[PDB]
C-alpha cells in the first residue's frame, strides 16, 4: 500500500502533467 | 481581508489544555470531538494516522 507523504493546499484545476527525466502511468 | 468558501491556509493562535487521563472529559483533538475516559494505550498507530 502507498502511504501519504505530502498534502498541499493550492486550489488549482489540474488537467495535464509531465515528467522531468523506465517509468509507467495509470489514471485513477 | 477576504474569506470565500474558505480553503484556509492561515489562522490565529489555536487553544490547548493539559492532558487529563483517567477522568470522564469533554474532548477535542485536532477538531474531532466526543466525551470519554482518555487513557494510555498498547496500540501502535502508523506515523501518519
Ligand atoms: C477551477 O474551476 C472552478 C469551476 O467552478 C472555478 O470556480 C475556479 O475559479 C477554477 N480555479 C482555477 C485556479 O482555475
Amino acid at each position: 500500500a502507498l502511504e501519504p507523504l505530502v498534502d498541499l493546499p493550492i486550489g488549482i484545476n489540474i488537467t495535464r502533467f509531465q515528467t522531468l527525466l523506465a517509468y509507467y502511468v495509470g489514471y485513477l | 481581508f477576504e474569506l470565500l468558501h474558505a480553503p484556509a491556509t492561515v489562522c490565529g493562535p489555536k487553544k490547548s489544555t493539559n492532558l487529563v487521563k483517567n477522568k470522564c472529559v469533554n474532548f477535542n483533538f485536532n477538531g474531532l470531538t466526543g466525551t470519554g475516559v482518555l487513557t494510555e494505550s498498547n496500540k501502535k498507530f502508523l506515523p501518519f494516522q
